[PDB]
C-alpha cells in the first residue's frame, strides 16, 4: 500500500 | 442445395450442428459442441443474418463494433460458410497489425472449428509460416500481405480480404487500403471487409465510396473512474502499489496493468510476484498469479494469459494479473477483467524531420487510448479504472487524438516501397490522409537525384537494393557504394552512428566539461570521424573493464543511443552478408585511411554541401545563410564543408559538419 485515490466521473452504460 | 454467395443464416446454423464437419469430413468432438454453445452468445451472431444480407449485395463494407464483440474470430467463419473456398481453390486472409494477436487468434479459430492448426486455418508471420496447401483461412500480419502483394500484384490467390483493427492506422494498413481501393476495380470477385473498433466511422465510408456500415450495439457496463490527487514522480512503484492495494481490498476480479516494454514488464512481474508472496505470508491473502504479455512471447507462453484465476485457499478471492503492453487495448480481449490500472505512458514511434531518424520514445497516450483502456475495465460486471495522474492532467495535458503513422514516418522509404508494388502516379495516389504535396515532391526529387529512381520514375536495381535496408535511402546508397573506396567498415560504422538520435548531451550547466569530454574523442577534421572514434572507444575492452554505464555517464554520452547504434550496425552487417555485398577495410597505419573515409563520405552527402563565405557559410542547395554550430570540432577554415543537420533559430546553424577537398566533389 501507499497510494490514495480520489473518485472521479462515471462512464454511463452504452446499452 | 448449397449456393455460393446466396446462403442464409439459418442454413449455415443448421449445417454447423451436423455430425460431420463440412470442411474436412471428420467427426465433431464434444469440445467443439461446448465451444459453440459458449460462443453463440456473442453480439455478432445476432446480426449474422444482416451481415450476410450486406456481404452479398456489395463489394466493400465497413463493420464497426466495440472491442470484444467477436469480430476477428467470428466474421471469417461467416465468410467461409458463405464462400465455400475449398470448391474454388481460394483462401480468406485476415490482416492483424500485431503478431501476437495474429498467432493467438489463429490458434483460437483452429480450436473453434475443430480442425488442426496449420491444415485448414493457419497464420503467416515473418520467419513463421504456419500453413499448408490445405489452408482455407489465413491470419497474416499486414506487412506479410503487403509483401505478398509485392510478389503477386493482383492477389489472385485470395477471394476475400479482411482488414482488422483499421482504427490503428498503421503504415502498412494505409498502403493496403490505398492499394485495394484500386485492385477492386480490376477484380470483380474480390470482396473486402474493413473492420474497426470505433463506433463512428463516417470517414471510412466516405473514403470507400459510401460503403455500407454495420454497427454492433454497445454491450459494456458502467465503469467508475479514479484519479490521484497529486502528480506521480515514479509511476512504476505507484503501479505496483496500486496493484497490491487492488488485490488486497477490492472484490473478486482480475486486474489488467498497462506498462511500456519488455524489461519494465519483467521487472514488474518479479516485483509483484515477490510482493504477493510476502503479502500471503504476512496477511494471509489469496494467491495472485502473474502473466506477462509483449510482442516477442512464444505461443506456448502467449496462451497462458487466458488461464483461469487460481482457486482461493486463504478464504479470500484468488486473482490473475496480466502485465500487458498496448496489446490488451484493442487487439485481444481477456475475459474476467474488472479492474484496470492505467499509468498513462505507452511506447510510440516518433520521426525527426531534421535528422531523419525514427525512434521509439515513451510518451503520454491520447484521450481515446485512455478511454479505451478504461472501457476494458467493464465487460462482465461494473468495474473500476484507476488512473495514476490528476484529473486536470487528463482534461488538459493529454492530446485529443494521435496522428496516423503515414504522417509520422519517412516519406522517402514509403515512396520507395510503393514503387515496388507497381504504382506509377504517386502524386495522384489516393491516400487515407495524404501528406502535403510539397514533402511528396521533395521526396521524389531527392530519390531521383540519388539514382534510386531513374529519369522515367521507374525503379532500378540500386533502388531496390537500398530499399532492402532499414535506412534513409541516402545512407543506404552511400553504404552500397562505399565498397569502391576501400573503407567500407568505417562507413558502416558512421552510418550506424548517424541513424540514431544524438549521442551527445550538452546541458547549459557544465557545458565546458562536456566540450572537453567531446574533444577527448574529437579529430581535427570533422564531426563525422568523431562518431567513428566514439564508437571505437565504446566497444574497447578498456571501457568494459572500467564499466560501460559509468564510462558513458562520465563522458557525457547517451548509452541508449550507442546501444541502438551497435544493434543497427550488427543488423546491417548481417544484411550485407545476406546479399553478398563486398566488404573491406584499409590498414589503420596507412596515411590514406582518413582520405579514404572522407572520399567515401563526400560521395554520399553531395546533396548537402556548404561553402565558406568571403566574409559565415552559404549552402550550395537553396542558398541559405548559415553559421557553423558552436558545438563543432572544426580545426581549420574548411573552405568546403559537409553538413548533416539543419538547426533553425534566430540565426541559422548547421550541425555535424566536416571538411572536404573540392576535388572530391
Ligand atoms: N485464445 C482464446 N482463448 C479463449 N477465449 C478467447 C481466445 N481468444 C478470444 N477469445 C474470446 O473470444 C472473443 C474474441 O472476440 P474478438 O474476435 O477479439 O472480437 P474483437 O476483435 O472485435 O474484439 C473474446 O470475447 C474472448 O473472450
Ligand atoms: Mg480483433
Amino acid at each position: 500500500w501507499g497510494i490514495h485515490f480520489v473518485k472521479g466521473e462515471v462512464l454511463a452504460s452504452t446499452w | 442445395g448449397l449456393q455460393r454467395h446466396h446462403t442464409s443464416a439459418e442454413e449455415a446454423q443448421k449445417l454447423e450442428d451436423g455430425k460431420i464437419n463440412p470442411f474436412t469430413g471428420r467427426e465433431f468432438t464434444p469440445k467443439y459442441v461446448d465451444i459453440l454453445k459458449i460462443r453463440r452468445e456473442l453480439p455478432v451472431h445476432a446480426q449474422r443474418d444482416e451481415f450476410l444480407k450486406l456481404y452479398q449485395n456489395n463489394q466493400i463494407m465497413v463493420f464497426v463494433g466495440e472491442t470484444g464483440s467477436g469480430k476477428t474470430t467470428q466474421i471469417p467463419q461467416f465468410v467461409l460458410f458463405d464462400e465455400m473456398p475449398h470448391l474454388e481453390n481460394t483462401q480468406v486472409a485476415c490482416t492483424q497489425p500485431r503478431r501476437v494477436a495474429a498467432m493467438s487468434v489463429a490458434q483460437r479459430v483452429a480450436e473453434e472449428m475443430d480442425v488442426k492448426l496449420g491444415e485448414e486455418v493457419g497464420y503467416s508471420i515473418r520467419f513463421e509460416n504456419k500453413t499448408s496447401n490445405k489452408t482455407i483461412l489465413k491470419y497474416m500480419t499486414d506487412g506479410m500481405l503487403l509483401r505478398e502483394a509485392m510478389e503477386d500484384h493482383d492477389l489472385s490467390r485470395y477471394s476475400c480480404i479482411i482488414l482488422d483493427e483499421a482504427h490503428e492506422r498503421t503504415l502498412a494498413t494505409d498502403i493496403l487500403m490505398g492499394l485495394l481501393k484500386q485492385v477492386v476495380k480490376r477484380r470483380p470477385d474480390l470482396k473486402i471487409i474493413i473492420m474497426s473498433a470505433t463506433l463512428d466511422a463516417e470517414k471510412f465510408q466516405r473514403y470507400f465510396n459510401d460503403a455500407p456500415l454495420l454497427a454492433v450495439p454497445g454491450r459494456t457496463y458502467p465503469v467508475e473512474l479514479y484519479y490521484t490527487p497529486e502528480f506521480q514522480r515514479d509511476y512504476l512503484d505507484s503501479a505496483i502499489r496500486t496493484v497490491l492495494q487492488i488485490h488486497a481490498t477490492e472484490e473478486a476480479g482480475d486486474i489488467l496493468l498497462f506498462l511500456t516494454g519488455e524489461d519494465e514488464i519483467e521487472d514488474a512481474v518479479r516485483k509483484i510476484s515477490l510482493e504477493g508472496d510476502q503479502l500471503v505470508r504476512e496477511e494471509g491473502c489469496g494467491p495472485l498469479s502473474v502473466y506477462p504479455l509483449y510482442g516477442s512471447l512464444p505461443p506456448h507462453q502467449q496462451q497462458r494469459i487466458f488461464e483461469p484465476a487460481p482457486e482461493s485457499h486463504n478464504g479470500r478471492p484468488g486473482r490473475k494479473v496480466v502485465i500487458s503492453t498496448n496489446i490488451a487495448e484493442t487487439s485481444l480481449t481477456i475475459d474476467g477483467i474488472v479492474y484496470v490500472v492505467d499509468p498513462g505512458f505507452s511506447k510510440q514511434k516518433v520521426y525527426n524531420p531534421r535528422i531523419r531518424v525514427e525512434s521509439l520514445l515513451v510518451s503520454p497516450i491520447s484521450k481515446a487510448s485512455a478511454q479505451q483502456r478504461a472501457g476494458r475495465a467493464g465487460r462482465t460486471r461494473p468495474g473500476k479504472c484507476f488512473r495514476l495522474y490528476t484529473e486536470e492532467a487528463f482534461q488538459k495535458e493529454l492530446i485529443e487524438q494521435s496522428y496516423p503513422e503515414i504522417l509520422r514516418s519517412n516519406l522517402s522509404s514509403t515512396v520507395l516501397e510503393l514503387k515496388k508494388l507497381g504504382i506509377d502516379d504517386l502524386v495522384h495516389f489516393d491516400f487515407m490522409d495524404p501528406p502535403a504535396p510539397e514533402t511528396m515532391m521533395r521526396a521524389l526529387e531527392e530519390l531521383n537525384y540519388l539514382a534510386c529512381l531513374d529519369d522515367e520514375g521507374n525503379l532500378t536495381p540500386l533502388g531496390r537494393l537500398a530499399s532492402q535496408f532499414p535506412l534513409d535511402p541516402m545512407l543506404a546508397v552511400m553504404l552500397i557504394g562505399s565498397f569502391e573506396f576501400q573503407c567500407s567498415q568505417e562507413i558502416l560504422t558512421i552510418v550506424a552512428m548517424l541513424s540514431v538520435p544524438n549521442v551527445f548531451i550538452r546541458p547549459t550547466k557544465d557545458k565546458k566539461r562536456a566540450d572537453d569530454a567531446k574533444n577527448i574523442f574529437a579529430h581535427p577534421d570533422g564531426d563525422h570521424i568523431t562518431l567513428l572514434n566514439v564508437y571505437h572507444a565504446f566497444k574497447s575492452d578498456e571501457a568494459y573493464e572500467y564499466g560501460i554505464h559509468k564510462w558513458c555517464r562520465d563522458h557525457y554520452l547517451n548509452y541508449r543511443s550507442l546501444s541502438a547504434a551497435d544493434n543497427i550496425r550488427s543488423q546491417l552487417e548481417r544484411l550485407m552478408n545476406r546479399y553478398n555485398l563486398e566488404l573491406n577495410t584499409t590498414d589503420y597505419e596507412s596515411p590514406k585511411y582518413f582520405d579514404n573515409i572522407r572520399k567515401a563520405l563526400a560521395s554520399g552527402f553531395f546533396m548537402q554541401v556548404a561553402k565558406k563565405r568571403s566574409g559565415g557559410y552559404i549552402t550550395v542547395k537553396d542558398n541559405q545563410d548559415v553559421l557553423i554550430h558552436p558545438s563543432t570540432v572544426l580545426g581549420h577554415d574548411a573552405e568546403w564543408v559537409i553538413y548533416n543537420e539543419f538547426v533553425l533559430t534566430s540565426k541559422n546553424y548547421i550541425r555535424t559538419v566536416t571538411s572536404v577537398r573540392p576535388e572530391w566533389l
